[PDB]
């Protein structure tokens, strides 16, 4: 009796959990990499900048 | 659901792991551009500060 | 043990979403259980309620329905006054068991 009616009403409730969080997973790792990006900014090249600065 | 729900819970789901794939790979490239900027600027601060020092002497 | 009795065809693998819950209906619960297994939770397969094996006084039988689904039907299922056995399909101790019988008989003569 409930053929295909329910089966979408259980797709909207799954789709939800799922899919919203997909795409809030890769804008996670698109946070996560502008941070990171920062990071690898200040961290490996402004290790070398040191090492020059004492150089110089 | 036998049939038509299952398996649009197994596209929905195959969806979301090719986009955080793409995430990671476009990570990847972040981490690329990330290294590029970071030497281009201290490449710049190398150059002005080989030209100063040849000012200095 | 029902090492005769579950087939793959009827027990859903290779699916992280359906799992088939390998009910116990008496047979004067035949139709019955079969008819009430279809609304007892969401997420569901309306009535794949199918026999699988018929004993004397009940029979195993297959539903087919989403693995989180099985905690709704179950307590459902337990509030009606109904069974539910989970019994994992696995052919290699099935295979081994009956080799262990067989050598076990070569042991005795």
């Amino acid at each position: 009796a409930l053929s295909d009616a329910d089966v979408q009403k259980q797709i909207k409730h799954m789709m939800a959990f799922i899919e919203q969080e997909a795409n809030e997973k890769a804008e996670e790792i698109d946070a996560k990499a502008e941070e990171e990006f920062n990071i690898e900014k200040g961290r490996l090249v402004q290790t070398q900048r040191l090492k020059i600065m004492e150089y110089y | 659901s036998q049939t038509q729900g299952i398996q649009q819970l197994l596209q929905a789901e195959k969806r979301a792991a090719e986009k955080v794939a793409d995430a990671r790979k476009r990570k990847a490239r972040r981490l690329k551009q990330a290294k590029e900027e970071a030497q281009m600027e201290v490449e710049q601060y190398r150059r002005e500060r080989e030209q100063e020092f040849q000012s200095k002497q | 043990s029902l090492a005769e009795i579950v087939k793959k065809d009827d027990f859903v693998l290779d699916s992280e979403y359906l799992v088939t819950l390998l009910v116990v209906v008496p047979k004067l619960n035949h139709n019955d259980w079969i008819k009430q297994y279809e609304t007892l939770a969401e997420m569901v397969v309306p009535r794949s309620s199918n026999v699988l094996s018929e004993d004397q006084d009940s029979y195993l039988c297959n539903v087919t329905l989403f693995r989180k689904a099985v905690d709704d039907f179950r307590h459902k299922a337990r509030e009606n006054k109904f069974i539910v056995r989970d019994f994992q399909y696995n052919e290699e101790e099935m295979k081994a068991d009956k080799e262990e019988m067989t050598r076990l008989s070569t042991d005795k003569k």
